[PDB]
């Protein structure tokens, strides 16, 4: 999802439903492969 | 008739699906669908 080949137009973003199966949030989190991260509410390490 | 097949051929189970929130599927596997002879060889039975 992060590296598909295109994308949704802003005004036409798509809305990814995701469920039966895990998460792993270590990869992505802690990477360190993105310019800039926050979340709002609950910190990134409480979501793990 | 000539090359028995007994093998799907139709699919009349449903007309349309638009919104989907699940999905599973099973490893790939062979069933004899051809016909027998002589009593019931066997028994299935479900509880859900």
């Amino acid at each position: 999802v992060f590296n598909a080949t295109r994308f949704a137009s802003v005004y036409a973003w798509n809305r990814k439903r995701i469920s039966n199966c895990v998460a792993d949030y270590s990869v992505l989190y802690n990477s360190a492969s993105f310019s800039t991260f926050k979340c709002y509410g609950v910190s990134p390490t409480k979501l793990n | 008739k000539n090359n028995k097949s007994w093998m799907e051929s139709e699919f009349r189970v449903y007309s349309s699906a638009n919104n989907c929130t699940f999905e599973y599927v099973s490893q790939p596997f062979l069933m004899d669908l051809e016909g027998k002879q002589g009593n019931f060889k066997n028994l299935r039975e479900f509880v859900f």
